[PDB]
């Protein structure tokens, strides 16, 4: 139309761009704590 | 829960909103493509499809944690999911981590 | 109003004229205000169902701008309340528990008194026909959270409350909002806190034969009985889970009606399980198996029961 929507997907990318945040966000949280915990199993078994 | 809550999570209320008439003034003339209907077909669908995005997101996260990493040493199990070498025995390990 | 208060001490003959055609426009208040009653009663009787998502029929979206219909004629509405009944808006054989009013002397008080009556007639007429429309074949007996009668007192109790949410949502910034000052505030509370209790309804059941199964059981020994420890414990879980459960089908849309229904069921709930899981927490090494909650958690569950 566009509009591009209709509410509910321009207000659900506040879902669909923030579902990506969840999702980046997820990437980046387990990327983080994992990243290190791994340099912590490095340091935890090697070291 | 709000995106939930507003499938049909009224959204109708919202219609409600302006459906006020926004009194004052006297109309009421409230002709939006109403609304955001919506997404029934399919759309409705994408949205619980992105929902299985999400917690299938972290169904695989924490599932990289059910290799400990396999026993040992697979550590930068980063990516991805196989290898059930299944020597359960022992510590070092069924850990995960 | 400005013929009548003109300048006195004077010979004025055909004012008795002006207050006997100003009689008959006090006529058209008077048969303006049964209207406005009457037309509560029909123009609401007009829909015959709750809506889809149940929400707000707009004959009182109709009912609240018309009563702002009535408010921007505002001094004319002053001098317009001049000497006439509450019974000038009534049909006869109500009672007065269907109104939330608890003097005679200006028209201030006839202000709140009145249209506060119009909003507890569109509480009655409303109540009315979801008493109708979700048991079709019996008789609507109203105001009554102690009704042994309704099995949706929740869903009664959002519907009503959120036509409450309009209509205070209209007096939001109203001249209603200006004019209906005191008495008619806590009217609307008393409004509101009937469809509350509605939903505090089965919660009260809960709570009820909880203590009740302390009552019963408070004759013999410690629950060697432990059919009572899981009869109390269990069943109360399972009345619990069932509460939430259809506390889920409706979401708030005042602030203040989620802290009033998050509040009162807390504290309709609470000591009972304080003093009750307090009392009865010694009867296993792991009563985990018999008792699931503590009062944190309750709390917890209670405190994300209201997102």
């Amino acid at each position: 139309k566009n509009t591009t929507s209709s509410s509910n997907e321009n207000p659900i990318l506040r879902w669909m761009s923030i579902k990506m945040n969840g999702f980046q966000n997820e990437l980046n949280e387990l990327s983080g704590h994992m990243i290190s915990k791994i340099i912590h199993s490095q340091r935890l078994i090697l070291q | 829960e709000h995106i939930e809550k507003f499938l049909d999570g009224t959204y109708q209320n919202s219609i409600i909103n302006e459906k006020r008439k926004e009194n004052i003034l006297i109309g009421d003339s409230n002709i939006i493509e109403s609304y955001q209907k919506s997404l029934i077909l399919k759309e409705e669908q994408i949205n619980e499809v992105r929902l299985k995005g999400e917690e299938f997101i972290t169904s695989v996260s924490q599932n990289l944690i059910s290799f400990f990493t396999s026993s040992q040493s697979s550590l930068p199990s980063s990516l991805k999911d196989s290898t059930g070498d299944i020597t359960r025995s022992n510590k070092d390990s069924g850990s995960p981590l | 109003n400005d013929v009548k208060k003109s300048l006195r001490g004077k010979e004025l003959q055909n004012y008795n004229l002006l207050q006997d055609c100003t009689q008959e426009v006090r006529q058209v208040t008077q048969s303006l205000f049964r209207d406005a009653i009457d037309r509560i009663i029909k123009k609401a009787n007009s829909i015959s169902t709750i809506p889809s998502n149940n929400g707000v029929t707009e004959a009182t979206v109709d009912t609240m701008s018309r009563l702002r219909k009535f408010s921007e004629y505002k001094n004319g509405c002053l001098g317009a309340m001049d000497n006439i009944t509450r019974e000038n808006w009534l049909p006869s054989n109500y009672k007065e528990k269907e109104y939330t009013l608890q003097n005679w002397e200006d028209h201030n008080v006839l202000l709140s008194c009145f249209i506060s009556d119009c909003i507890d007639t569109l509480a009655v007429n409303l109540e009315r026909k979801a008493q109708i429309a979700l048991m079709p074949n019996q008789e609507p007996d109203v105001a009554n959270p102690n009704s042994s009668k309704n099995k949706h007192k929740q869903r009664i109790g959002f519907f009503i409350l959120m036509n409450l949410t309009l209509v205070e949502q209209i007096v939001e910034k109203s001249e209603l909002n200006l004019m209906l000052a005191g008495e008619g505030h806590s009217r609307l509370e008393r409004l509101k806190k009937r469809y509350i209790s509605y939903m505090v309804s089965d919660w009260r059941d809960l709570t009820a034969n909880l203590m009740d199964s302390v009552f019963i059981d408070s004759s013999g020994k410690k629950s060697k009985d432990k059919e009572q420890i899981k009869e109390k414990f269990r069943k109360f879980n399972e009345g619990f889970e069932d509460l939430v459960s259809k506390t889920k089908q409706y979401k708030l849309s005042d602030p203040s009606l989620k802290v009033t229904l998050k509040s009162e069921i807390i504290s309709l709930v609470m000591p009972m399980y304080e003093r009750f899981y307090s009392r009865y927490k010694d009867s296993f090494k792991n009563p985990r198996k018999h008792i699931k909650y503590t009062p944190d958690e309750l709390t917890t569950v209670l405190n994300q029961l209201v997102r």
